[PDB]
């Protein structure tokens, strides 16, 4: 209000009035493969919502891909909230707030950071290319965060102009690829209320760019338009599968009546977009304007001399209308955020539904305690100061109202991360220009002014002087794991606080970036991919901090492990010589990690239910199942730790005195490693005997961590360490022709093909492929030269596997600038990763 | 050309709170579910006053179309873009 | 030195004076290590002549 | 292999109407820079100017 702002077909005063009412309101993220259309359809709705602000002739306007480096690469970088009022099939209006999101692989974390504030996704999908990489880990990871999935088959103009599919084929096309999409759906999830077809209006088929959208509802409603005496809403759900229509009957038969007989869909609703395509294209100066009267579209005469696109474009505009198919869509599959908000609590609430703010916050009323979520931070053009952004989960936010800001480590016991600080204005986001408000209610997304000092990546925003327990909301969990590495050094280095303050607000803008002081008094990024870390130091050089900065080579994050058990049981004593604790490591069962890590076991269960699981999945006895003392490095690190300390050799009773101190050793062993300083990952450790001193003057505190730091660190020795690399997972679409050339530029980077096929109904192939993340740089380049452009590869990281070499290896020599030879790759990247950090030049293997 | 405004305005109070006066004098004041082109009202959590005035509470009502006398609507609804 | 002249953010690096006519491999090696002890003898020396006789 | 090792090493540390062939590029030592794969259009596109028969 009070801002001038471009005129809309609603009023704003409509939009504020409609926040208020939160079962007219639809919280929706936009997501798919790179380049599946996502954002015209932003535009393609911003336009039916904005008279003034049209697309170019010549030029799609992308509208929120509002960034300098989004406009020139075309390729969405960061996630675009839009906030517009959109009509229903029925007329009616809901609010609706939307998240475009990236479709690059390396930019997953912007998706992450959209869904955490969705109650819904609409997957876009390539009519032509189909079900690719991202499309599947989208699904994964929407199905995974309890997201309504709808689906919106995008660019069907492609079958058409395109590939020129026969209109039966095209049909085949689109079915075989719901159907791909309803097994992965059913791969990723168990219960059955997921199931997608155009029949429950859960898909819609489009065309952004010729301005098309419609699901079989509002299809029907066209012809029911047309035709007064038909019901659209019977008639919708006839129009899918194989039901054929009998002419003479006029009733619609599972049965094709005689032979040569069409779908329904085929005849009724693919037929006729062929011909309108077909007439618009071939015949504009004959037989246009009469089926333009057929269908009743009257196109003036300057409108009739466009160029063949736009005129498609403005055909279609016409025969179709506004987007309703998709309103339809989000309003019946996608829950408003009064009946999203329990599921919303359940998954992302450290608090847990049952708790009484939990309660309060599932109402969704906007009359309880402020409880505001952010999870995306907008830097001003200035690059000065930042916006949070996030959604009102409960109670209502107002301009000028101090609140209390929870960091990531606020816990209920340390109330230190809290900062209380003062809101200064509140704008309804939208994706190019804000709508300053006054207040915003629960239920909706609010960007914030005022609030983005003491936050660095998601915060929970509630009130000062109540909400006493007030918990945070759980920090994002990515899809990927950040491996790509750079260090950076200022050109000069008296301005070195410049870009120390540079990283800190590069640190605030990308969700996933990490940003640490290596012990050399190095600072390090880690990063997703080349693109990823390409635009960060694009923003850090030019945005953020107006200095030089040097960047050093990128390289990858490694990891340790072990191949057998340990020779002689490694022991290690405290100062006091008093204490003394027996270790030995072995390697963990194979598909164990995983299943740590991705939570398939915790900690957290009684022992009864971690004995029976290990029992029944890894032939463990009882003793040793129940015998789990810690889960690795973290709460679900890779490592596990078990005493298997007899009860007759030690008192378990004084033995669980040391316990909670032996836990934290192996731990901070763990975090650190003794190769190169990186993490340990699948290895098993097992105590076989823990002297502990009756005197607790003796034990306790910084005696008998480090001593177990030390007893870790020497049993991992002595089994074989190994070294370990991320593997790269890359899915390369190319024609039949240079899938050979895929192959020879992958050959020469230690890549190993898993497979290559056909992509059903188009003339390309995908060749799937695993490459070491070090051996990764420029393949892309690569593969895109070779091939003259026509091969174009996404790679996402994929498991860990061990280097060929063995790293406790001085026998190898290795020259300062040429290439290793595999057998000794290990050395390599063991020494050569230690003077980065600066340690010794060689690990002393000992006792 | 076919669908009156009124009807509209109507379609769109779906959601809001409305007051709801039948021929016989009974006031239903509810949550308003669904409408149709007639005036057939599916409404919910009702405030009913009588004509004597007694107030009781019914959480589910469907009122015939033909046997509305007038609906008092939620004024955000002035500012729809229907009303423009 | 670095007690007389501390050097907080690794400026040293800056001022150091090399013979630029060798290859890269051949010049001398700024390492922090080597350049703090260079700019200490440097200094060490520098200390023992009055300034006002005559200057390094 | 040499001339890779050469590259890496290298990177770390008168009226004349004719123009010279010294001011040529692409001499390359990478196999994928210069035996590039052709496009082939799927077989029905062509590259303008040489003949078609070719
Ligand atoms: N043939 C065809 N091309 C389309 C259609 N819609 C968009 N495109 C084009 O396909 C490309 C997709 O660009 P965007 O729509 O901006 O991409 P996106 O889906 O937002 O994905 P990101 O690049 O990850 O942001 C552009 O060249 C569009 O102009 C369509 O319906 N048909």
């Amino acid at each position: 209000m009070e801002q001038t702002l471009p005129v809309t077909v609603y009023e704003m005063d409509f939009l504020a009035d409609l926040m208020d009412n939160s079962e007219l309101i639809r919280n929706v993220t936009l997501c798919g493969h790179l380049h599946h259309g996502k954002t015209c359809f932003v535009d393609c709705l911003i336009e039916q919502t904005h008279p003034e602000i049209r697309k170019r002739y010549d030029q799609d306007l992308c509208y929120t891909d509002i960034l300098f480096t989004e406009q020139e690469r075309g390729v969405g970088i960061k996630s675009t909230p839009v906030t517009v009022v959109l009509p229903d099939t029925k007329g009616k209006s809901y609010l609706f707030n939307i998240m475009d999101t990236p479709g690059h692989v390396n930019f997953s974390d912007e998706v992450t950071a959209g869904l955490r504030i969705s109650d819904g996704v609409v997957l876009f999908i390539d009519a032509a290319e189909g079900v690719m990489l991202n499309t599947e880990r989208l699904i994964k990871h929407a199905v995974q965060e309890r997201l309504a999935v709808t689906v919106c088959i995008n660019k069907i103009d492609r079958l058409i102009l395109e590939l020129k599919l026969p209109p039966t084929d095209a049909y085949y096309k689109l079915r075989h690829i719901v159907d791909e999409v309803n097994g992965l759906i059913s791969m990723y999830s168990t219960d059955e209320n997921l199931i997608l077809s155009p029949l429950l209006g859960n898909v819609c088929f489009s065309s952004s760019q010729y301005s098309i959208c419609f699901t079989l509802g509002s299809f029907a409603k066209i012809y029911a338009d047309t035709f007064g005496d038909i019901n659209y809403q019977e008639f919708a759900k006839r129009l899918w599968g194989d039901i054929y229509f009998n002419p003479k009957t006029r009733k619609f038969t599972k049965k094709a009546p005689t032979s040569s007989s069409q779908r329904s869909f085929v005849e009724f609703i693919l037929e006729p977009l062929y011909k309108i395509l077909a007439q618009v294209v071939g015949d504009v100066d004959t037989s246009l304007p009469r089926t333009l009267d057929e269908l009743g579209i009257h196109l003036t005469k300057e409108e009739l001399k466009l160029n063949i696109r736009p005129l498609l474009r403005l055909v279609c505009k016409k025969f179709f209308g506004e987007f309703t198919g998709f309103v339809d869509m989000c309003v019946q599959h996608i829950p408003s955020p009064k009946v999203g908000a329990k599921p919303k609590i359940e998954h992302t609430y450290t608090g847990g539904v049952d708790s009484d703010l939990g309660e309060a916050m599932s109402d969704c009323d906007p009359d309880g305690p402020l409880m505001c979520h952010t999870t995306k931070m907008y830097s001003t053009d200035d690059g000065v100061q930042f916006h949070a952004f996030g959604r009102v989960l409960s109670g209502t936010i107002h301009a000028g109202q101090p609140v209390k800001v929870l960091g990531e480590n606020y816990t209920l016991e340390d109330e230190e991360d809290s900062q209380i600080c003062t809101v200064g204005r509140l704008w309804i986001s939208v994706a190019r220009y804000h709508i300053e408000v006054n207040r915003v209610p629960a239920g909706n997304w609010v960007l914030i002014e005022g609030v983005d000092q003491p936050i660095v990546k998601t915060a929970t925003i509630t009130e000062p002087r109540g909400n006493e327990e007030a918990q945070i909301f759980r920090p994002l969990k990515f899809n990927t794991t950040s491996v790509i590495k750079i260090a950076v050094e200022p050109v000069n280095p008296s301005e070195l606080p410049k870009m120390l303050d540079g990283l800190r607000k590069v640190n605030k803008s990308y969700p996933s970036l990490t940003t640490k002081v290596e012990e050399s008094g190095e600072h390090v990024i880690l990063g997703t991919g080349e693109l990823y870390l390409d635009c960060v130091m694009h923003d850090l050089r030019k945005m953020y901090s107006e200095i030089d900065i040097k960047v050093a080579d990128p390289v990858v994050t490694f990891c340790e492990t072990v191949v057998e058990t340990s020779s002689l049981k490694c022991f290690a004593e405290t100062p006091n010589k008093k204490n003394k604790i027996t270790m030995i490591a072995e390697p963990l069962e194979k598909g164990l990690a995983e299943d740590i890590e991705n939570e398939v076991v915790q900690i957290t269960w009684n022992r009864k239910k971690l004995g029976e699981f290990f029992q029944t999945k890894y032939d463990w006895d009882l003793l040793a199942a129940r015998s789990i003392w810690a889960f690795g490095p973290d709460a679900t690190g890779p490592n596990i730790l078990v005493d298997d300390t007899l009860p007759s050799e030690v008192d378990k009773a004084l033995l669980g005195s040391v316990k909670d101190s032996i836990v934290q050793g192996f731990q901070w062993g763990t975090r650190e490693g003794p190769l190169c300083d990186e993490l340990i990952r699948n290895v098993k450790f097992k105590i076989l005997d823990a002297v502990v001193a009756q005197e607790p003057l003796h034990r306790g505190g910084g005696q008998i961590i480090p001593t177990a730091r030390r007893v870790v660190y020497s049993a991992f020795l002595m089994a074989t360490p190994r070294l370990m690399e991320p593997y790269y997972f890359v899915e390369v679409q190319a024609p039949a022709d240079c899938v050979s050339a895929v192959y020879t530029v992958l050959a020469r980077r230690r890549g190993h093909v898993t497979q290559d096929a056909p992509i059903p109904g188009s003339p390309l192939y995908t060749i799937k492929a695993f490459i070491p993340a070090i051996d990764s740089f420029g393949f892309e380049t690569d593969l895109r030269t070779h091939t003259q452009g026509q091969a174009f590869s996404l790679s996402v990281f994929h498991h860990w596997q061990i280097v060929p070499g063995d790293p406790l290896d001085k026998s190898i020599v290795i020259r300062p600038l040429e290439p290793q030879p595999a057998p000794h790759l290990a050395r390599e990247f063991m020494i050569k990763t230690r003077r980065r950090k600066g340690l010794s030049e060689d690990v002393s293997i000992s006792k | 050309m076919s669908i009156g405004v009124p009807i509209k305005v109507l379609h769109e109070a779906e959601g809001h709170i409305v007051t709801c006066e039948t021929n016989t004098g009974e006031v239903y004041r509810g949550k308003l579910i669904e409408a149709e082109d007639n005036m057939n009202c599916q409404m919910s959590n009702i405030t009913v006053t009588y004509r004597d005035g007694r107030v009781a509470q019914l959480e589910q009502v469907y009122i015939r179309g033909s046997k509305i006398r007038f609906l008092i609507l939620p004024d955000m609804l002035k500012n729809a873009p229907m009303l423009k | 030195y670095l007690t007389e002249h501390p050097d907080p953010n690794n400026e040293n690096i800056v001022g150091y004076n090399n013979k630029k006519c060798w290859p890269r491999d051949a010049r001398m090696r700024l390492m922090k290590h080597d350049v703090n002890l260079g700019r200490a003898v440097f200094w060490d020396i520098k200390n023992r002549l009055p300034r006002s006789v005559t200057t390094v | 292999k040499s001339k890779e090792l050469h590259a890496i090493k290298e990177r770390y540390l008168k009226f004349v109407f004719e123009w010279d062939a010294s001011e040529d590029t692409s001499i390359d030592y990478n196999p994928l820079y210069k035996e590039r794969h052709q496009v082939q259009l799927l077989g029905r596109g062509f590259i303008a100017g040489i003949d078609l028969k070719q």
